[PDB]
């Protein structure tokens, strides 16, 4: 978990 | 306490009337000027149901009657293939 | 229970009776609804009179022949003091000739 | 035990009597008909029901009992699950029926027209679009041989609804040419000292421009549409724009209004239609895309599974707006239980969605781009989370075969330059930085923040996102911190500017931030990253109580033209 | 060759591209041109246009009065099943609508409605469709039990030989006993009034309802008794349901030279007047297996359970639950088979499709599940424990502990908490807490097993066996208890042994936990015996297992009826 | 392998 979630 | 349900072809059936307000038509016919008909038992002209037809109606208002909540497994009412079709727009006509 | 069309001419009377209940209770309901003396009423199953002693279970007419689904007819005539008269039972009408679909044609 | 009504029964007779009787069903009343041909989908004769139902004269008297459409909306739908083509039949008997009658007085044609309009409506309520649009162009067409002011009235409304079965259907080049059409049939109206209303045209239009990611022009023509509802417009026409115009402020960044644009449409849905109808589910999935965009995450959810299951029990499997609803709620589930990882629902409804559209739907049809992506974004951050390098391999293999397909029916439809083609780019990067390609990730958040940051302007959501996925991807992944520093800073005050303190999003910054200064040095912006996350966590322990948005809503919350005014008195 | 077509074959093509303009007069067709002209419907492609016409009890009556090509129909009509119009039950409702309004009229319409029904309701139980064959032989037997005359007697006990048939197949063994009871009070009637039927159909159908019961020590008694009513004039049909419904009764009391004795007349029979692409001849097939499963002769099983199968999927078509019941004793046949192998992939794949059949045509609470889950957590335990895999192995242990728990919740609710099924799930529930390393659990649901397994069946029998070597692998593998491992392991070789003779496959099994057992504690002269004891089972094994395939085994005409009835009942005593 | 198969 290192980025957020997908557009 | 007893109906005359008057069929098109002329058979009267007299049947209770608590069996014929199983069918709400019947019982707005009954209600109004419909029951301003003095002679003891009211006649509802029926001139567009046949009277072999009427007869199964009767038939499933003391049907309906004597089987409401009924505590056993219940059977279903028998209806004849070539009579199905005109007891289903019997069935309409009287909401029953 | 059971459940008769006490047939006439026309008339098609849907009561009821007990089958323990005898043919006077029956003729006394047919005096509640057409108003007519028992002495006037002859009572046929199947062109058999009803004598008024016997009850409903022992003429015939039980609990399984006569249910609320298909009452069993019986038939009912009227004195008019001259020797009764023979039973008139109109059939009721013919339905529509609906053939069999599978009947070669 | 209670008796069954001889209606019932009577019904019960027919149907097993059937063949013998059914050349005379179709001499009963409507309701009757009705009735025996539920009778034949309750007895499981799908094969007869269907026999039946692809005549139009038939299903003309079927579609006539509108309270019971609840049931033929459902009983349609098996025998489109029974194989048998039941919507492409009828459109082509009513196309046939057209061209037959083309030649004929203005009696007849329009009663085909009333029957046409009703069985389109139908086929675009029950989803087949493609087969809706045959229905229309038909109607359209007898509109188009005649010129006068009813066939100048019928060609406006069937040109509206023409559109709207190619905006579900994702023709949108032939959409602005409906929409052409449509303008030329009002003016031609206009130029007779006559004015019809715009409203339901206009909102169709703000459909179209939304769905291109016209979100500016869009929004405009969502005003120009809500500045023409009146008291006498039908429930259906007024909910439907204010759902479109309520989208529109959503993607235009003004949540404000979109909650009492999307609020007084779910109520007025609920109230008209009730809890149990198909524009009610439409009304809930819009609201469930404006909670999912105000970061009221945890509640939309609960909207969307709401809309679900509407679009479940009205219509059966293989649908493609139980599959709408299927592929919305699988990405809020997704989105909703991101932190948690638990993508065991999300993956059900994402699989049953593309189960469905490939179904039902062309290989190269625009849904399953919207369908693909929800799928494959789940199957990326599943396989993060397991283990296994071999079924890691794989999953991002699979997910980037469905990035590719969805990339691929976006750059086709709406090209290289559009909002839609740059989010699937951002998803790209995403997953490349999963797939430890570094270069390739790098170039695909380039030109996903390129792509994102002329139509959607500096400051909006999307870009937010797109710059904090690349600010992950240069702090965890490439170590190019001096930008990664600037990028998280950019897209914390974006978010902070949007959506507040309360922002889900910002943790995946925070911690970024955190990181990245572990790393670099200046340990007293660390401690007060700490405390900033800390503070953070405590507001949203607040910002997280869940409550029912069918009660935010509550009951009869403001007026029609109330709402209208409102929204149209602050530009 | 390039024959020409047959002008019968090229107007069948003609009148089906004309099919909706000759719907009715096709009707008035003889009844072999009927059935062709709906299987070319069938072959066609057009399944709607074939069940419009299905879903009527007439047509369908003369289509079902063309005995040869049963198959044909069997096929198409399951296609018909699998295409989502639900034919079984549509006929049923209307054959039990229009025969309970002729309960009034004459002998001839009754008898035959009494007809059609038996016609009908038989091919529903051949197809499958127990559930709504159960319906028509309701129906049957309401009109049967009307008038008080001779032969209504027969048509009633026929028709209540076959409402026990398809309540067995339907899990209904609740009103099994109770069908059998309504049937011998006629036979009673029957009897009084100097007219003796035979019993050999009834008692075969409630010998398979007390196997299926886990009553094995009553169903053997109801079999010699079938056994018994077998004569010369009886239908083949019946002789073959008694042989084959007696030899699985046989086999699972221990009787094994009776039972192949039973078994392989059956298989005969059923290739004899029936063929080798005849349901029944599958029927008989998988009770072969059965006893081939039960007597350690495994390979052979899945040869010939695969043959059953191979039958089924060609008689039949895709979701039916004789396919159904096909690849679940398939799947399970091909698990011990290739236990020792460990390649469960033909295994697991019968398994999936049977739960994926029977999950689409019963309901989720049917106790067909409960065997087919089973299997399924079978297969799933061993393939996890090959897999090296931490993840895949706790998944896969899951699965199968969810199999195990609504298989054993299944016989909770039908056959209660003493039954050998029930046995049967605690003891798989045991392996696999086991292999989910949760001990104390395992011990418990294993020695459950043994006492349920003991109390009923026996202390020497193949379950319990089975149970004892469950139980003390865990204590000697895993557990860590030598003490009674030891005792568990020498009583369960000495059932192996004395049950099966010295090639019986889970006596390795037993001699390598015993090898282990004295290895961690010493006493290596015992080692070197049973070391020697395992090289003498693995040549015994490799010489034994050529033995000629099943199929053949049974040979042509080896034997005859009322010689193998004869076998099998003067040794009863 | 440790146990038999199962029942
Ligand atoms: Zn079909």
């Amino acid at each position: 978990l290192t980025r957020n979630k997908g557009p | 306490m007893y109906v005359k349900l008057i069929s098109s072809d002329g058979h009267e059936f007299i049947v209770k009337r608590e069996h014929a307000l199983t069918s709400g038509t019947i019982k707005a016919m009954l209600s109004g000027p419909g029951q301003f008909a003095e002679n003891e038992t009211n006649e509802v002209n029926f001139r567009e149901i046949p009277s072999h037809v009427l007869s199964k109606v009767c038939m499933y208002f003391t049907y309906k009657v004597r089987y409401t909540n009924s505590s056993t497994e219940i059977p279903e009412f028998p209806i004849a293939p070539e009579i199905a079709l005109e007891l289903l727009m019997a069935a309409n006509f009287l909401d029953c | 229970d059971v459940f008769l069309m006490i047939r006439r001419h026309k008339t098609t009377i849907f009561t009821d009776a007990k089958e323990s209940s005898t043919v006077f209770e029956l003729k006394r309901i047919v005096e509640g609804i057409l108003k007519r003396p028992p002495d006037e009423q002859r009572l046929y199953k199947d062109d058999q009179l009803l004598d008024d002693g016997k009850t409903l279970g022992e003429c015939g007419f039980t609990s399984q022949t006569a249910r609320p689904q298909a009452p069993a007819t019986v038939g009912l005539a009227f004195r008019a003091d001259d020797t009764f008269e023979a039973l008139c039972i109109e059939p009721f009408s013919s339905p529509p000739e609906l053939p069999d679909v599978m009947k070669p044609q | 035990w209670i008796p069954e009504t001889l209606y019932n029964t009577a019904i019960s007779a027919v149907v097993d009597n059937y063949i013998r009787s059914r050349r005379d069903i179709r001499s009963l009343p409507e309701n009757i008909q009705f009735d025996v041909y539920y009778k034949l989908y309750q007895q499981g004769r799908l094969c007869q029901l269907g026999s039946e139902f692809c005549e139009l004269e038939v299903f003309a008297k079927v579609l006539r009992a509108l309270d019971k459409r609840h049931l033929l909306h459902h009983c349609f739908q098996a025998l489109m699950d029974h194989g048998v083509k039941v919507a492409s039949v009828l459109a082509y008997s009513f196309s046939r029926r057209c061209s037959y009658i083309a030649e004929s007085d203005a009696a007849v044609k329009e009663k085909a027209i009333q029957v046409g309009f009703v069985l389109g409506g139908f086929l675009s309520d029950a989803g087949w679009y493609s087969d809706a649009e045959k229905v229309f162009l038909s109607c359209l067409q007898l509109c188009t041989l005649h010129d006068e002011m009813l066939h100048w009235f019928r060609a406006v409304e069937c040109c509206v609804r023409l559109l709207h079965v190619r905006n579900g259907n994702c023709k949108y080049h032939l959409g602005e040419e409906t929409f052409k059409l449509a303008q030329t049939y009002m003016d031609k109206l206009s130029k007779h000292g006559q004015q019809a209303n715009k409203a339901a045209l206009y909102g169709e239009l703000c459909a179209l421009l939304f769905a291109k990611s016209h979100y500016d022009e869009a929004y405009k023509w969502c005003i120009e549409a809500m500045k023409e509802i009146t008291a006498g417009l039908p429930v259906k026409v007024v909910v439907d724009v204010l759902r479109q115009a309520s989208k529109a402020c959503v993607v235009k960044r003004e949540f404000k209004k979109a909650e009492q644009l999307i609020k007084h449409a779910v109520y007025l849905a609920r109230d008209h239609f009730g809890s149990k109808h198909p524009k009610y589910s439409d009304t809930l999935l819009d609201y469930g895309f404006y909670l999912l965009n105000v970061d009221n995450i945890c509640q939309s959810v609960a909207i969307y599974q709401a809309a679900l299951d509407i679009r479940q029990s009205v219509f059966g499997g293989k649908n493609i707006h139980v599959a709408t609803a299927h592929e919305d709620l699988a990405y809020s589930s997704y989105v909703h239980q991101y932190s948690s990882g638990k993508f065991d629902n999300a993956l059900f409804h994402a699989e049953r969605a593309i189960g469905i559209i490939t179904h039902i739907l062309p290989e190269d049809h625009l849904l399953l781009a919207s369908s693909k992506r929800v799928k494959a974004l789940i199957l990326e951050e599943i396989a993060i989370d397991c283990h296994n390098k071999e079924t890691e391999q794989r999953l991002l293999q699979e997910a980037h075969d469905l990035h590719l397909s969805s990339l691929q029916l976006a750059k086709k439809a709406f090209g290289e330059f559009n909002v839609q083609t740059a989010k699937h780019y951002g998803n790209l990067g995403r997953l490349y930085q999963s797939m430890r390609k570094f270069k390739e990730a790098e170039e695909m958040h380039i030109k996903a923040i390129q792509i994102k940051e002329q139509l959607l302007g500096q400051e909006d959501y999307e870009v937010a996102l797109s710059v904090g996925h690349l600010a992950s991807l240069y702090n965890y992944d490439m170590n190019q911190y001096e930008n990664a520093e600037k990028l998280y800073l950019r897209s914390i005050a974006i978010g902070k500017k949007l959506f507040g303190e309360g922002y889900s999003g910002l943790e995946y910054d925070y911690r970024g931030l955190i990181k990245l200064y572990n790393s670099i040095g200046n340990y007293e912006k660390v401690f007060e990253y700490h405390n900033v996350l800390s503070n953070w966590n405590r507001l949203r322990d607040r910002q997280y109580s869940v409550t029912d948005a069918l009660e935010d809503v509550s009951t009869s919350p403001q007026s029609t033209e109330e709402v209208v005014q409102s929204f149209l008195i602050s530009q």
